[PDB]
RNA sequence: AAACGACGAAAACUACGCUUUAGCAGCUUAAUAACCUGCUUAGAGCCCUCUCUCCCUAGCCUCCGCUCUUAGGACGGGGAUCAAGAGAGGU
RNA sequence: CGCGAAGAACCUUACCUGGUCUUGACAUCCACGGAAGUUUUCAGAGAUGAGAAUGUGCCUUCGGGAACCGUGAGACAGGUGCUGCAUGGCUGUCGUCAGCUCGUGUUGUGAAAUGUUGGGUUAAGUCCCGCAACGAGCGCAACCCUUAUCCUUUGUUGCCAGCGGUCCGGCCGGGAACUCAAAGGAGACUGCCAGUGAUAAACUGGAGGAAGGUGGGGAUGACGUCAAGUCAUCAUGGCCCUUACGACCAGGGCUACACACGUGCUACAAUGGCGCAUACAAAGAGAAGCGACCUCGCGAGAGCAAGCGGACCUCAUAAAGUGCGUCGUAGUCCGGAUUGGAGUCUGCAACUCGACUCCAUGAAGUCGGAAUCGCUAGUAAUCGUGGAUCAGAAUGCCACGGUG
């Protein structure tokens, strides 16, 4: 019966459960070890916990799916956020004050015609 | 280019479309194929008779066309024999039976079509294109259309170098998608050369969107 | 540019260390998007220095990027071909920039070993007022006075 | 295009259909591994017999209404600007202005 | 056992029919799953206006399709025979799968 | 090049000119306007006036070309000169 | 080089056509008017058609294809035609 | 100037060299003889010249009709022949700039002016104030499409909060909270709190919110200018030929020997290629089409093929990266351009003229002179994939994404 708080971040779904368990992380039948590949990412998942005291205080039973890895370590840092928010319900001052709460909406933009990238166009003939 | 086509603009908001069925793209095709070839046939033979427009429905095995017109009396005939005539042939051309529904069109002189056709037909009888233009926009702005613009262009009286002239009245919001903007163009082949003729009519603020 | 005062955008926290004037240098040196390759050489150079040197890690970078921070600029605010130069006194935020991207630039001029011990080199060197960034840097501040009729 | 060009699709077509029987069950010998040389060999002279615009490869795709061999879709059948007048007109169901 | 499918290019003409063959599946049986969606497909075109030398003059067109699925909501006879009736109004696909 | 599968490609009426030149009487040069039609031993000695475009050229046929196209010896475009050789 | 544009004072597609009133609207200092009008309410005299009001018959089918077949139906064929009339329309 | 052409071996294809036809390849009016049609032999590069075994199809009073061909013409058919300086339609540019006009009134005899200027303000003729101006139309915005949060309706092919077993696999019983599917709503409206300003409009900061001044993108392109581009998509007025500018076929050319210009790609190397493990996406296609698995293959692929009109099955272990060695600034384990040998798939047929695969060969180059091009945020760069026409043919075009 518990609670939990979903994120995303540019394209993918991550949602995470919170229990009274201290520390014990494993996303998406993975631990942090295993979903790796830069420490960034593994930060950028625990902010929230590393934030006053909640590093080893409650387990972390999240799995992600779609995006990159940075989008997958965005929507589990919102869903983590919305969790401790919805449990808390004191820490969500803090939490947007860290600017965690507002999810960044910012994806990527469509290709335009006659353009080679959604902003880049083609060279002028030396015109 | 300047104006893009007011219809297929709106067409997904407020306008209805004048073909309605589904295809998996194994008979697409051919679908269309057949819409146009009953379009033409019906557009080549009802010449005399005002036909407003041609809506296509084509359910399992069979099609329906429920053209559209002003006067329906020349379509229907005597004891309505006409339309059994000339329902036999668009049938054995769709191959599937066919059963023509014909729908009276009120105010004559405010649908798109209408207003488009018998102007070419007064260029072709050597009626100025100036007072016609101007007599149809005053008799749609008096019926009860909100706005009205008319454009003519291409060899006007017979001059030696074409022009493009237009009239107005009310307002013609062709910006806005949420109004009745029905359009609708048409062609005069006249002695020396053709002519070109374009009809915005404006009715109402459809509110809601769709389905009223 | 004309009538917009923008403001600033956040930098990364700098999850190693938290030093948004470390994101800032590992931003100007990365290139193409490739922020891993980048910031693994960045981190192996910034480790090698830093044993090289004997000092804290950051409190040895900071004392040599400020030692090749320039102060005084020149730039050309004319039209035609002939142009007069104007000295400009740099404001700290462009300072660290440009002290940053002195110093990526003098790193990729080295033919050592790899990436990592062309930065240590030319990174370690500005703490003692030595290489490349810190040779430029007391020719530009020479340039100021070049010729400083107009200011 | 042209009516002797628009007769020429007509033409291929034609014999297309009517040969399709023969060379699907000639050129089955061919693409057929576990058969003799001679019987091989023979497929392939036999193929060349009949005359040239009989196969599928051998006919563009003119819009049916007006006719134009560069542009066209194979769903509606017409070319680009046909496409985009019916579209425009209505006669295309289910097709409006794509905006994402 | 038996499954109904419904392809549109409209919701509004879908929605409706789904009402329609759930008020028909009531009146002759009943235990309605309900109508589930599928992810519907956008078939995209790019149509170049221009009818000469000009590769700046593009339209994109779409054709949006719809599916709808109605599952058994009681296997009989007489169930059947309330959804073999006439076709609805043209425009909307119907698909009847049985096993 | 053409898969092995199908072998070599010649041309219908091709087969009964060569039989014709090889049995019996070999004096005029045969003609065809067919270029794809590969060589064979048969044809050895004997001329061929292939068609390129303009006129048939004259190729006398020896043992070492087999494997390739009769249309190879027959050039499609006639080069002189680049820079105007008169 | 060149490029002007004056008359449905040829109401000209013919809705059966022709009437009064009922109110909106342009006309206006202001309330009528001529109407510029698209409808709404009323009567049809009438040029027109259709079901008709004649008689006979019970002609009546509909589920299972067809066979006397049941509750019930708004259900039902032939023949020359009208005096006036009960309703629908206007090729 | 990677334009029509969203993709030329014959097809497309018009041009040329060769051959044929004169009511024609493509219609209507005709007089006949046979329904057609199905295999086929030769000449021939084919166009078409002959020759056969044949079919003896369904229709009333039967001098018949569908319908099919052959002969003879006549109007006619035909043109991608020209005139976009006759045009219709469509499109590019200024420019998604913000202006362009009208009704009434007023001012000046009159061309004309006010309105539309002036003050703040803005993305803007957006608003306010003042003023012979008062209002309106085309216009800048909004309504329209996508996405950013939440609620509800309905859970298979989409999911596993809780339980049971296991072949530990969503496997299926089951569970309809969730990720998600696609419909309707709520939601951001300068709404509020302070300061500023002319007691306004409006601006600056912020308590709240996923969101702040248009939240982020797309569609929407006025009056008009450029005799702007298309009479070769199509139509159209004259002009031109009817034994030829018209009609059919075979082979070549659009892809070409001394060059210049334009738009892209590979790169230059130690940010890197190399050998072996290993994750992270989305959007689309599929019926003479996509094509699982097994086996031969160093390989493009080949026999076998199940499933799939497709949330089910395929295309299609995404790359960058990440792990470990290896290469040490080098004619380099760098660049794969050229060239020789032999093949694999699709296509009557790749010599002119596709691509993939092996072996070897290893051009330049080693950061580019004047002068220049695009981009202000998930944007520039860098990596991979899908799709359009398509028998095959992208380094192009059109879109998704990863990192950034």
């Amino acid at each position: 019966n518990q609670y939990y708080g979903t994120g995303r971040r540019k394209s993918s779904a991550a949602r995470v459960f919170i229990k009274p368990g201290n520390g014990k992380i494993v996303i998406n039948q993975r631990s942090l070890e295993q979903y790796f590949g830069r420490e960034t990412a593994r930060m950028v998942v625990r902010q929230p916990l590393e934030l006053v005291d909640m590093v080893e205080k409650l387990d972390l039973y999240i799995t992600v799916k779609g995006g990159g890895i940075s989008g997958q370590a965005g929507a589990i840092r919102h869903g983590i956020t919305r969790a401790l928010m919805e449990y808390d319900e004191s820490l969500r001052s803090e939490l947007r004050k860290a600017g965690f709460v507002t999810r960044d909406a910012r994806q990527v933009e469509r290709k335009k015609v006659g353009l080679r990238k959604a902003r880049r166009r083609p060279q002028f003939s030396k015109r | 280019g300047q104006k893009v086509h007011p219809n297929g603009i709106r067409l997904g908001i407020v306008k209805p479309w004048n073909s309605t069925w589904f295809a998996n793209t194994k008979e697409f095709a051919d679908n269309l194929d057949s819409d146009f070839k009953v379009r033409q046939y019906l557009t080549k033979e009802l010449a005399k008779a005002s036909v407003s427009r041609i809506v296509i429905e084509r359910p399992a095995k069979s099609i329906r066309v429920t053209i559209h017109t002003a006067r329906p009396g020349i379509v229907i005939g005597k004891k309505g024999e006409d339309v059994e005539k000339l329902r036999k042939v668009v049938a054995d051309i769709a191959g599937v039976p066919a059963q023509i529904n014909i729908a009276e069109v009120r105010k004559p002189e405010l649908d798109a079509k209408l207003v488009a056709d018998s102007i070419t037909s007064q260029l072709e009888r050597r009626v100025m294109f100036r007072r016609a233009m101007k007599r149809a926009v005053q008799n749609a702005m008096r019926l009860g259309a909100k706005g009205i613009k008319v454009e003519v262009s291409g060899r006007l009286g017979g001059a030696e170098i074409a022009r493009t002239e237009w009239y107005r009245e009310g307002r013609v919001p062709l910006h806005t998608l949420r109004a009745d903007i029905d359009y609708n163009t048409s062609e005069a082949h006249t002695t020396y050369g053709v002519i070109g003729v374009k009809v915005w009519i404006f009715k109402g603020e459809i509110l809601g969107g769709m389905a009223a | 540019p004309r009538r917009r005062v923008i403001g600033q955008r956040k930098i990364l926290p700098d999850p190693k260390f938290g030093s948004e004037l470390l994101a800032k240098f590992v931003n100007i040196l990365m290139v193409d998007g490739k922020k891993s390759t980048a910031e693994s050489i960045v981190y192996s150079a910034l480790e090698t220095l830093a044993q090289r040197s004997g000092k804290s890690e950051l409190e040895a970078f900071e004392v040599a990027l400020e030692n090749v921070r320039p102060t005084v600029e020149v730039k050309s605010r004319r039209v035609g071909g002939s142009t007069y130069q104007v000295p400009v006194e740099v404001r700290p935020v462009r300072r660290n920039a440009l002290a940053m991207r002195w110093i990526v630039e003098a790193a990729r001029k080295r033919g050592d070993k790899s990436m990592a011990l062309r930065l240590a080199n030319e990174l370690s060197d500005a703490a003692e007022n030595k290489g490349t960034a810190v040779k430029k840097r007391e020719d530009v501040h020479r340039m100021a006075e070049a010729n400083k009729a107009f200011a | 295009a042209k009516q002797s060009m628009k007769a020429r699709e007509v033409k291929r077509v034609a014999l297309a259909d009517k040969y399709f029987a023969k060379r699907a069950e000639l050129k089955a010998i061919i693409s057929d591994v576990n058969a003799s040389d001679e019987d091989r060999w023979n497929a392939v002279l036999k193929l060349q017999t009949l005359p040239r615009d009989s196969s599928p490869s051998r006919q563009r795709n003119r819009c049916r209404q007006t006719g134009r061999p560069h542009g066209f879709l194979r769903k509606f059948g017409l070319s680009r600007i046909k496409v985009r007048e019916a579209a425009m007109r209505g006669e295309i169901p289910g097709l409006k202005k794509a905006s994402w | 056992r038996i499954r109904i499918r419904l392809k549109a290019f409209d919701h509004r003409l879908i929605d409706q029919a789904t009402a329609e063959i759930v008020e028909t599946a009531k009146r002759t049986g009943a235990q309605v799953r309900g109508p589930i969606p599928l992810p519907t497909r956008k078939e995209r075109f790019t149509v170049l206006i221009s009818p000469h030398v000009n590769k700046d003059a593009r339209d994109q067109y779409e054709i949006r399709t719809h599916l709808r699925l109605v599952d058994i909501v009681e296997p009989t006879e007489k169930t059947v025979d309330a959804l073999m009736r006439l076709d609805l109004a043209a425009g909307v696909d119907v698909q009847i799968s049985l096993g | 090049p053409r898969s092995l599968k199908k072998g070599p490609f010649i041309d219908l009426h091709l087969l009964k000119k060569v039989e014709k030149a090889v049995e019996s009487g070999d004096k005029k040069p045969l003609r065809t306007w067919s270029r794809r039609s590969t060589i064979f031993p048969n044809m050895i000695g004997l001329t061929i006036a292939v068609h390129n475009g303009r006129q048939h050229v004259p190729v006398f046929v020896t043992d070492e070309m087999v494997g390739h196209k009769l249309g190879e010896f027959a050039p499609t475009r006639t080069y002189r000169g680049h820079a105007a050789d008169k």
